[PDB]
C-alpha cells in the first residue's frame, strides 16, 4: 500500500503537496444544513477545508471524513505542527484528502 | 490609590488565565476520546 | 533550562500541579485569589524558602546559582530538591523588566507569573545534607514537544505587569511609560 | 465552499454572527427527555444553545449536531477563547450554526 | 428553550436541584449486565447515578445518556468543579438530569 | 440500583473485587480476527482483560464493553491510579466487569 | 485468554513481534478513497499500517481496525512508547495486529 504521503497523494488525480511545518491558526466548524464542515487557516493564509459528505465520496470515506474532522479538533485544540497535507486543488478552499504530522 | 494596584492586578491575572489555558489545551486533551457519531446516531 | 531550590518535595508538587507560590495552592484554584506584582514579588525575602512571594516563583539560570541560594536559606535541611524547568513565556527575567530599579540584581532571577505547572518541570536532583545527587530524575510527565521550542517572554511583554507603585519615576520614564497601566504613569 | 464563518453564516436566513473573543463561562448539558440539549453562556451575558434535534434540521445535520456538543464541551473545559459565532437568531436562547476559534 | 440549568429542571416532575460546586471524588463505570452504568460520589457523602437505558427513556435519550457518560467520566480525569446538578429523586442513587459548570 | 463497585460486583456469580489502588503497568489491545480484546497488566503481576463480544453478552452490554475499553486506554495513557475492580473470575485471564476511581 | 501479545501473535499465520520500544516519529491519515488508512514510522526506520477495511477483514474487526487507528493518534500525540508490535508480515507496510506499551 502506499508508505508515504507523497505516494499517497500521488495515486490521484487533481491532488498537490503542501508542505507546511506549522499550527494550525484557526478553526471553524458548522453544523449548518447542507454546510456540515470543518475550514482550517494557517499563518501563512492558507485555507483548507474537510468537505460535506457528497456524491464525489464512497461509503468508506463517510467514516474516514469523521476521523479526520476529529483530528483537525485535536490537533488545533493541542497546538501540533502539521508537516504536509495532501489536497484535492480542484476545490475552493483546496480539499483535504490525507494530512502528515512528525516529531 | 489602588487604580494602578487593581490594573496591575487586572493584567498579571489576564496574562496568567491565558497561560493557564495554554496548558489546560496539552494536559486535558489527553482524555478527550472520540466518539463513533455514526454509530451513536 | 532554569533552576530552583526547594524544600518542597516531588510528591507534593503533583499534588499542587506545579511549584506554587506562597500561600497558593494547587496550580489552577481560582477560588483564594492570588495578588501578583513583580516588582514587591523581586523585593521580598521568605525563610526557608527562595522568593515565591506574590504571585510569582523565582529560579536561577544555572544549578550552580540555584545550590548557592537554596544552602543560604536550607542548609540543614537533610534533604531537599533542585527542580530543572523548562522556558516557557510564564516566564520573565527580572533584571530585564525592572531594569536600573531591579532590587537585586547580581542574583539574575527569571521568575514565573502564578507558578511552574508540573508538566514544565523537566526533573530534579535531590541534595542530601547540602550536597547534590548528580543523578537527575525527570519527570515522566514533562511535555516534550509543547516545550521543546519554548522560551522565556521577552521583556516588551512584562514592562506593563512590572508593578511599580504609581508615583514611580519609572512610569514616567522609557521603556515603562510607553506600557504604564491606566492609573500609573 | 465558505472560506470564512462570516461567509458561510451569510448563506442563511435569521442568522447573525456575534463576536465573542472570550472563553465560555458555564456549560449546561441535559439528557432529559424532549431537552437533550446544551446551553453555554460567556461573562458578556449572552446565552446560546444546541438545539433539541428536530424537524428542521436535514439528516446530515444529525451527525454535526453531535460533533458541536462534542467541541463546546473541550472549548470548555480547557478554557479555549471562542472568537466567533454564527447564530439563528429566531430562537431563544439563540442556536448555534457555526463556531470559530483562533489561536 | 430554558435559558439555565434551574429552569429546565423545573420541568419535570420528581426532579431537585443540588448545588455541589465541587470536583467529583470517585467514578464507577460497570459493563456488568443489566448494571451498565456509571455511579459519582461527591466527598459531601452524596452517590448520583445515570440510569441504566431502559423503558423510562425515549429513543432521543439515548444518544444523551451515552454523551453523559462521556461528560462525566472527562469530568472526573480532569478533577473539573461541577456547579449544579438536577436529579430525579424517585431513583436511588438520584439519577442525573443534567450537570452545569462555570468557570 | 447499587451504589458501590462492590455493592455491584456482588449482585453476580463468580466475581471478586481486586483493590489496586495503582497505575496500569502495560496494556495490550488487538484487532487481530476472533481477538479484538484489551488486556491490561499491573506491577504486582496481575493480569485481567476485556473479552471479547460473543453470546455470553446480551446487546445492552455491547456499547458498554466498548466504552470500557476508551477508559483503559485513557487511564494506562494519564497514568490514572485505578481504586478497584470487578472481575469475573471464571475466565482466564480475568474478565472486567467494573471499574472504580478514586480522587 | 492469551495473556500477552507474543502468546496472542503466535496464534496467527505470518504474524512477527517487532519491539519497538520508541515513540512513533510521523503518523499519517488518509480519507481518499479506497486508501482510508494509518501509516506511522519510527526512528529506527520501521514503517507499519493499518490497513483499509476490506475483504479479509470479519464484522467483528471492523470496530477493531477504527480503535486501533484512534489508539495510534493519542499514542503519537501523547509522545507514549510503544513496547511491541504485532504484525502481519505478508503485506507492505506490514499490517498492525496488536499493540503492547508500558510504563
Ligand atoms: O473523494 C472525494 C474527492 O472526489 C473527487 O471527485 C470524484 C471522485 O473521486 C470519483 O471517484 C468520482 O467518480 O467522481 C467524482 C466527481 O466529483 C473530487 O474531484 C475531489 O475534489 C474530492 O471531492
Ligand atoms: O437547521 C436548524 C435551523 O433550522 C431553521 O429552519 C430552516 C430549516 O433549516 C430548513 O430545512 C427549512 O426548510 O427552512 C427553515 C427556515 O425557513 C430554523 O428556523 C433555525 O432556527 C434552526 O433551527
Ligand atoms: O427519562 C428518564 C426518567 O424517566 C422518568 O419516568 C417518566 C418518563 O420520563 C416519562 O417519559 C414517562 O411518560 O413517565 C415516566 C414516569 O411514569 C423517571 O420517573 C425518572 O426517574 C427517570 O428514569
Ligand atoms: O457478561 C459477561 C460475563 O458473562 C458470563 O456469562 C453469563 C451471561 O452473562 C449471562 O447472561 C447468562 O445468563 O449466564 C452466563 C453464565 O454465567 C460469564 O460467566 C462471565 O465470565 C462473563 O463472560
Ligand atoms: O484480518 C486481517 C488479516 O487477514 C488475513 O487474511 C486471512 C483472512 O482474514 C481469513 O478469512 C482467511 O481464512 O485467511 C487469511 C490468511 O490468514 C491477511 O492475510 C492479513 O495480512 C491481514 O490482512
Amino acid at each position: 500500500a502506499p508508505q508515504t504521503i507523497t505516494e499517497l497523494c500521488s495515486e490521484y488525480r487533481n491532488t498537490q503537496i503542501y508542505t507546511i511545518n506549522d499550527k494550525i491558526l484557526s478553526y471553524t466548524e458548522s453544523m449548518a444544513g447542507k454546510r456540515e464542515m470543518v475550514i482550517i487557516t494557517f499563518k501563512s493564509g492558507e485555507t483548507f477545508q474537510v468537505e460535506v459528505p457528497g456524491s464525489q465520496h464512497i461509503d468508506s470515506q463517510k467514516k474516514a471524513i469523521e476521523r479526520m474532522k476529529d483530528t483537525l479538533r485535536i490537533t488545533y485544540l493541542t497546538e501540533t505542527k502539521i508537516d504536509k497535507l495532501c489536497v484535492w486543488n480542484n476545490k475552493t478552499p483546496n480539499s483535504i484528502a490525507a494530512i502528515s504530522m512528525k516529531n | 490609590g489602588d487604580t494602578c494596584n487593581e490594573e496591575t492586578q487586572n493584567l498579571s491575572t489576564i496574562y496568567l488565565r491565558e497561560y493557564q489555558s495554554k496548558v489546560k489545551r496539552q494536559i486535558f486533551s489527553d482524555y478527550q476520546s472520540e466518539v463513533d457519531i455514526y454509530n451513536r446516531i | 533550562r532554569l533552576y530552583r531550590a526547594d524544600s518542597r518535595p516531588p510528591d507534593e508538587i503533583k499534588r499542587s500541579g506545579g511549584l506554587m507560590p506562597r500561600g497558593h495552592n494547587e496550580y489552577f484554584d481560582r477560588g483564594t485569589q492570588m495578588n501578583i506584582n513583580l516588582y514587591d514579588h523581586a523585593r521580598g525575602t521568605q525563610t526557608g524558602f527562595v522568593r515565591y512571594d506574590d504571585g510569582y516563583v523565582s529560579t536561577s539560570l544555572s544549578l550552580r546559582s540555584a545550590h548557592l541560594a537554596g544552602q543560604s536559606i536550607l542548609s540543614g535541611y537533610s534533604t531537599y530538591y533542585i527542580y530543572v524547568i523548562a522556558t516557557a513565556p510564564n516566564m520573565f527575567n527580572v533584571n530585564d523588566v525592572l531594569g536600573v530599579y531591579s532590587p537585586h540584581p547580581y542574583e539574575q532571577e527569571v521568575s514565573a507569573l502564578g507558578g511552574i505547572p508540573y508538566s514544565q518541570i523537566y526533573g530534579w536532583y535531590r541534595v542530601n545534607f547540602g550536597v547534590i545527587d548528580e543523578r537527575l530524575h525527570r519527570n515522566r510527565e514533562y511535555r516534550d514537544r509543547y516545550y521543546r521550542n519554548l522560551n522565556i517572554a521577552p521583556a516588551e511583554d512584562g514592562y506593563r505587569l512590572a508593578g511599580f507603585p504609581p508615583d514611580h519615576q519609572a512610569w514616567r520614564e522609557e521603556p515603562w511609560i510607553h506600557h504604564a497601566p491606566q492609573g500609573c504613569g
